[PDB]
């Protein structure tokens, strides 16, 4: 069916499919009666009441058949849903089937566009793809090699045992002198052990060499990259890759090391049983045992990371910003994962531990954690499980009696206790910002935005003393992101450009450079400004904004640019640059016996809370040159009819 | 801003 065909597209189209189904015509129906629907001549019914009415009841009857199909399967849910869908459909169109037909028609019709527009497979006729592939190889290698060694150690151990047994046998029985020259039958046996031992030692070394080398990539590339993405991701960037891939690489090399350790033990047990001047096991004994633990210790300390940065469940929109007295959560996790580690790692949270500013910086506020300070890392069934501790129940508290842009950090300590084995693990979250009142979130978020967009390290906490600058090519992206995360759409080239200039003047360059002072520093700043627009958009213009029926960012300069020489009615929707509250306004052109340009005093939520913007756009009215009221709003930008465009949004 | 609400 056309329905099926759609569910077979890239998540970018099926996402638009989503935005075609609301409670008016429940998608539940569009799917459970897709073959019936796709069949009917909706275009016709959209024009003839009787056909429409006939089909409306047919549609209802088709629902009844579907209800009974579910009754058989006892699918209590769908029975209930179908039931509701029918009841809805019913009292929404049983008096106007012509419109329900028009709905189904355009809905199916708009689906095709998407399948037609989804054939961009023409524009489809290795970066990380290859990288990821190599690591799997080295890692796999390390693995295999360990097993190979473990296999010769066993062959090594056996020979020695026979060998021993054979010697003992001779020197334990009842011209014999010349026959005692059989000592060579031993001399031979020895040259074997020596050679086999030297061999094992070689491989164990080679193995270490490799391992370390492969461990460098894993910890110095993969780990670092993932950490950086986690940052952007927390800042509104693309979804961060889960750990599973790392968690696997780490966990594998880890097992290998752990085994080499066992191998080293096995080797000494063979030394006890037998040694000699220049025995390799004895010579390498130490170096090896040490190289191994060295690698293994580094490995497992690198694996202890913050999987979910500090976040307040109440303001999930702003991760790294913590409000005093409000509860928050963080989640730690060890990328290694060995059963021999379950419940053996008690993790403790420390706020601002090892911080200079606690003394260095003057006034530097100081807070104290209040909830549960310690948690033990458990396993939790993912598709691969994972070894991690999570902290719900954390509260920050002010211990009292630059401005609020001071950074603090959360510390996580734990330790591995085993036989004559003890490793201390510690790691910290990205810098945090503590605030007292909600009003600071925007500002606070600004800091986090700056910090994470520029720094790569997890600690400095003094970043805002010499705030770097930002390459517009970079600030611009981060900004789009701020939108493409509160709404279904980000900022575009045109919108970005206006913003570019309002920061870099006219000579806007991808390599421009914006000081942090020209971002969150006679009326309020940029970020605070951009922020309050997102506020407005969110609580008063989402659909209009999402559907792209808002230009939002044009300079009054480029404003007329497009508005000059254009359909008299034509108007434009933009956000005010003036208001320190966030407001939109419109501008349009008129002919008055060149073009005349007009714009309304920006509308703020103060208004929009009383009358919908679309409604305002609808009933607006001004004095025409003929001293007779009428509203100049005729065409949206590319010549769309006022009603044509904002039609669905109209209150009534 | 030349025109009123
Ligand atoms: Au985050």
């Amino acid at each position: 069916s056309q329905w099926y065909e759609l569910q077979q597209l890239d998540s970018k189209f099926l996402e638009q499919v989503h935005q075609l189904y609301d409670d008016s015509f429940p998608m539940e129906i569009r799917q459970y009666l897709a073959q019936w629907l796709e069949k009917q001549d909706w275009e016709h019914a959209a024009n003839d009441v009787s056909f429409a009415t006939i089909r409306f009841h047919d549609l209802l009857s088709q629902l009844d058949d579907q209800y009974s199909r579910f009754s058989l399967e006892n699918n209590f849910l769908l029975q209930h849903n179908i039931r509701k869908s029918k009841r809805n459909l019913q009292d929404n169109f049983q008096e106007d089937p012509i419109q329900m037909s028009m709905i189904i028609y355009s809905c199916l019709k708009e689906e095709r566009k998407i399948l037609e527009n989804a054939q961009r497979f023409n524009q489809a006729q290795t970066v990380m793809l290859d990288k990821q592939k190599e690591l799997d190889s080295k890692v796999r290698n390390v693995k295999d090699k360990v097993m190979c060694i473990e296999h010769e150690i066993k062959s090594l151990e056996d020979l020695q045992d026979e060998y021993d047994f054979k010697c003992k046998t001779l020197q334990n029985r009842e011209a014999k002198s010349d026959q005692k020259q059989e000592q060579l039958l031993l001399k031979k046996m020895y040259l074997m052990l020596d050679n086999k031992r030297k061999e094992v030692v070689h491989k164990i070394i080679e193995l270490l060499n490799v391992t370390e080398l492969t461990q460098n990539a894993l910890i110095n590339d993969e780990l670092v990259e993932w950490k950086r993405r986690q940052q952007s991701a927390c800042i509104g960037g693309p979804p961060n890759a889960c750990l599973d891939q790392l968690q696997n690489w780490f966990t594998i090399v880890a097992e290998s090391l752990q085994q080499v350790r066992q191998q080293l033990k096995k080797l000494e047990e063979l030394e006890q049983k037998y040694t000699y001047e220049h025995d390799p096991i004895t010579k390498n004994k130490q170096v090896l045992w040490d190289r191994t633990f060295s690698l293994f210790q580094q490995l497992i300390q690198s694996s202890f990371v913050v999987e979910r940065q500090p976040c307040m469940p109440t303001h999930p929109q702003r991760p790294l910003v913590l409000k005093t007295g409000v509860q928050f959560t963080v989640k730690l996790r060890l990328l290694v994962k060995l059963q021999e580690l379950n419940y053996n790692l008690k993790v403790k949270v420390l706020f601002d531990k090892d911080v200079n500013e606690r003394n260095t910086v003057k006034g530097f506020r100081k807070f104290n954690i209040l909830g549960t300070h310690t948690k033990v890392m458990n396993m939790e069934e993912s598709t691969n499980g994972s070894l991690a501790a999570e902290f719900r129940h954390l509260q920050l508290k002010e211990q009292k009696n630059i401005v609020t842009e001071e950074l603090h950090s959360l510390s996580f300590e734990t330790q591995l206790c085993q036989p004559g084995l003890v490793i201390d693990l510690e790691t910290t979250s990205l810098p945090v910002v503590v605030i007292s009142n909600v009003s600071q979130l925007p500002s606070g978020w600004a800091s986090i935005l700056w910090y994470n967009m520029l720094v790569a390290e997890p600690r400095n906490l003094s970043f805002f003393l010499t705030p770097p600058c930002a390459r517009w090519a970079q600030l611009s992206e981060v900004l789009s992101w701020q939108f493409s995360s509160v709404t279904k759409r980000g900022l575009n080239v045109d919108q970005l450009n206006m913003l570019g200039e309002k920061l870099l003047g006219p000579n806007a360059s991808p390599d421009g450079l914006i000081p942090w002072t020209r971002f969150c520093k006679k009326n309020f700043p940029f970020w605070l400004w951009i922020e309050s627009i997102l506020e407005l958009i969110k609580k008063h213009l989402l659909p209009l904004w999402n559907d792209g029926c808002i230009m939002g960012f044009i300079s009054k300069e480029r404003e007329r640019a497009l508005l000059k020489d254009q359909q008299p009615g034509t108007f434009l929707l933009r956000f005010s640059e003036s208001s320190r509250e966030g407001a939109i306004t419109f501008t349009w052109v008129e002919r008055s016996q060149e073009p005349d340009f007009h714009a309304v005093e920006p509308y703020t939520k103060k208004e929009l809370s009383a009358v919908t913007f679309p409604d305002i756009i609808r009933n607006y009215k001004v004095m025409a040159a003929e001293n007779i009221p009428e509203n100049p709003l005729k065409y949206l930008y590319p010549n769309i009819d006022k009603d044509h465009a904002f039609g669905k949004y109209y209150s009534r | 801003y030349d025109k009123p609400h």
